[PDB]
């Protein structure tokens, strides 16, 4: 019996993790409120929770998290902005109010770039006031990634702090610290995109879809586990992500820990690879478990043909429990095929389901579903050939020029898309090269097709905000599981009217020589997109020639340090040469 | 209740 929820959560999580989770919960919704406002409210919440751990009958402690969170969000958010989208939500009572908040997370907010100070300044700040330095780390991140997996963010926070504790006692502070920091930054961005796909799946496709995804991934990872164990984990794992994707951070953090605890208590019924994960402390434990290697699959697993194709009772056994029957099929197929991507397994299961629904309604179902596995062969070869062809491309091209290849490809596929978005998606698509083509082909497809799912979901989320390409909308909405094949199948858009030649797009200045390497490539890639939008029929060959002249031009004008008239003159000379092809 | 303090 827990008459006070806030005290219960405080006791389960501890003051440190609670304070941090609260700060996260508010910053992800109230992303434009300044840092100090969040500090103040965090302290008030903590004061209140501590009050209740002592005396559960104290003011307001028998209230719910939703009612408490709602009340607090509303008085903060309306303080300055009296009429707004949050003002509308706050005219509602619970529970409609709590649900209304969901629409008020901005995905790519207009928020300044985060520029790190000198290494010396950061550490004085870290030493001069640790708690504030670290809260600012949480705040600046949560508000830019309102769907960050909150328990995972706590983990990053642990590693961010540890980086400073180590590197500022170090003899070469900057050579120690900046590599540690940039990696966290990149890991944080990759972590955030993974959840965004989870939340998007849950929201745009339903609990059942997410559960299917989970059954697949957990059966690949834990192939010795009995099906009922996988189903239990899937159920708990789905409750965890529903709770975080709908803002219930305290509950999902507590429920993730319980889930890690369950798994470690039942290693024998689950996997042989969890032993090192389970000796780690609480936050690293949950992180390690979710990253763990696939267990060996059991020895002599029968072919599925007996139970799911050749039995004359397939239809009767399906109708007794359709979701259980398809779940079993997915579990059996997934546990035997770690080399298949999750979305392909889902693609396969959805094909099986479709066939059974059709065949069990027909005259002789047994003769009709007998061939159903022949339908899987094309579905398996499509991605295997995509990865193989593109890894060969990446192997001779490298990440930069491999990104340019995907830039031209997708610009010709969906030219209506804004140039900035095309540059970002194309750059992220191109990171499959480094990420996946090193693995032996026996593991390439899960690495690649699952990562591409994350990137495309960012395209869909960006695009939905300001839609311009009907083809993009179709591919994003028609099937979570088939997004990637839907895009790969797109032919060049021959209805697109070329953009008019504007000479300013292809004029460049010496200000490009002061930029970081990353920001210089983005300007080079912006131009490639606008070239393709200008001449969408230009060939892969002709566009490669231009981009090689371009890179020459740019590096052949930075080394100059002349009157920088090099860009104006050599650049109009570059534009004549590019016209040559 | 209603009230308030700060208790706590
Ligand atoms: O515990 C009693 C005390 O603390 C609290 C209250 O609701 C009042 O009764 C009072 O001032």
């Amino acid at each position: 019996a827990h008459k006070s929820e806030v005290a219960h959560r405080f006791k389960d999580l501890g003051e440190e993790n609670f304070k941090a989770l609260v700060l996260i919960a508010f910053a992800q919704y109230l992303q434009q409120c300044p840092f100090e406002d969040h500090v103040k409210l965090v302290n008030e919440v903590t004061e209140f929770a501590k009050t209740c751990v002592a005396d559960e009958s104290a003011e307001n402690c028998d209230k719910s998290l939703h009612t408490l969170f709602g009340d607090k969000l509303c008085t903060v958010a309306t303080l300055r902005e009296t009429y707004g989208e949050m003002a509308d939500c706050c005219a509602k009572q619970e529970p409609e109010r709590n649900e209304c908040f969901l629409q008020h997370k901005d995905d790519n907010p207009n928020l300044p770039r985060l520029v790190r100070p000198e290494v010396d300044v950061m550490c004085t700040a870290f030493h001069d006031n640790e708690e504030t330095f670290l809260k600012k780390y949480l705040y600046e991140i949560a508000r830019r990634h309102p769907y960050f997996y909150a328990p995972e963010l706590l983990f990053f926070a642990k590693r961010y702090k540890a980086a400073f504790t180590e590197c500022c006692q170090a003899a070469d502070k900057a050579a120690c610290l900046l590599p540690k920091l940039d990696e966290l930054r990149d890991e944080g961005k990759a972590s955030s995109a993974k959840q965004r796909l989870k939340c998007a799946s849950l929201q745009k496709f339903g609990e059942r879809a997410f559960k299917a995804w989970a059954v697949a991934r957990l059966s690949q990872r834990f192939p010795k586990a009995e099906f009922a164990e996988v189903s239990k984990l899937v159920t708990d794992l789905t409750k965890v992500h529903t709770e975080c994707c709908h803002g219930d951070l305290l509950e999902c953090a507590d429920d993730r820990a319980d889930l890690a605890k369950y798994i470690c208590e039942n290693q024998d019924s689950i996997s042989s690879k969890l032993k090192e994960c389970c000796e780690k402390p609480l936050l690293e434990k949950s992180h390690c478990i979710a990253e763990v290697e696939n267990d060996e699959m059991p020895a002599d697993l029968p072919s599925l043909a007996a139970d799911f194709v050749e039995s004359k009772d397939v239809c009767k056994n399906y109708a007794e429990a359709k979701d259980v029957f398809l779940g079993m099929f997915l579990y059996e197929y997934a546990r035997r095929h770690p080399d298949y991507s999750v979305v392909l397994l889902l693609r396969l299961a959805k094909t099986y389901e479709t066939t059974l629904e059709k065949c069990c309604a027909a005259a002789d179902p047994h003769e009709c579903y007998a061939k159903v596995f022949d339908e899987f062969k094309p579905l398996v070869e499509e991605p295997q050939n995509l990865i193989k062809q593109n890894c060969e491309l990446f192997e001779q091209l490298g990440e930069y020029k491999f990104q340019n290849a995907l830039l031209v490809r997708y610009t010709k596929k969906v030219p209506q898309v804004s140039t900035p978005t095309l540059v970002e998606v194309s750059r992220n698509l191109g990171k499959v090269g480094s990420k996946c083509c090193k693995h032996p082909e026996a593991k390439r497809m899960p690495c690649a097709e699952d990562y591409l799912s994350v990137v495309l979901n960012q395209l869909c989320v960006l695009h939905e905000k300001t839609p311009v390409s009907d083809r993009v909308t179709k591919c994003c909405t028609e099937s979570l599981v088939n997004r990637r094949p839907c895009f790969s199948a797109l032919e060049v858009d021959e209805t697109y009217v070329p953009k008019e030649f504007n000479a300013e797009t292809f004029t460049f200045h010496a200000d490009i020589c002061t930029l970081s390497e990353k920001e210089r490539q983005i300007k080079k890639q912006t131009a490639l997109v606008e070239l393709v939008k200008h001449k969408p029929k230009a060939t892969k060959e002709q566009l490669k020639a231009v981009m090689d002249d371009f890179a020459a031009f740019v590096e052949k004008c930075c080394k100059a340090d002349d009157k920088e008239t090099c860009f104006a003159e050599e650049g109009k000379k570059l534009v004549a040469a590019s016209q040559a092809a | 209740g209603y009230x308030x303090x700060x208790x706590x």
